[PDB]
């Protein structure tokens, strides 16, 4: 009872940091896999998804 | 009749009336720009004349 809002997110236990994933924001996200060229710095997180 | 151009005939004359700026030109307010930069070079159209 109280509970606020139940979510159906992808399990972190699976998908481990072990992986690379990081699941804390909500989506998938693993750094330095695909990145686009020509970029300034910071532009290529959208790609971590 | 008019009057005949002093550079028309070969007399020295020396009064003239002279037009002058009232005060200094270079008032020294330089016009300075907000350049922005192309986000990604990939993505740049050098296409089209």
């Amino acid at each position: 009872y109280g509970a606020a809002v139940v979510n159906i997110d992808l399990n972190r236990d699976f998908f481990d940091t072990a992986t690379g994933i990081d699941l804390t924001k909500g989506i998938p996200l693993v750094q330095d896999l695909l990145v686009p060229i020509g970029v300034t710095a910071g532009a290529e997180q959208s790609a971590e998804y | 009749q008019v009057g005949i151009p002093k550079l028309e005939v070969d007399h020295i004359s020396f009064s003239n009336v002279v037009s002058m700026m009232t005060a200094n030109i270079r008032t020294g307010d330089d016009m300075a720009v907000e350049r922005v930069n192309p986000d990604d070079v990939r993505a740049i159209n050098i296409r089209n004349a």
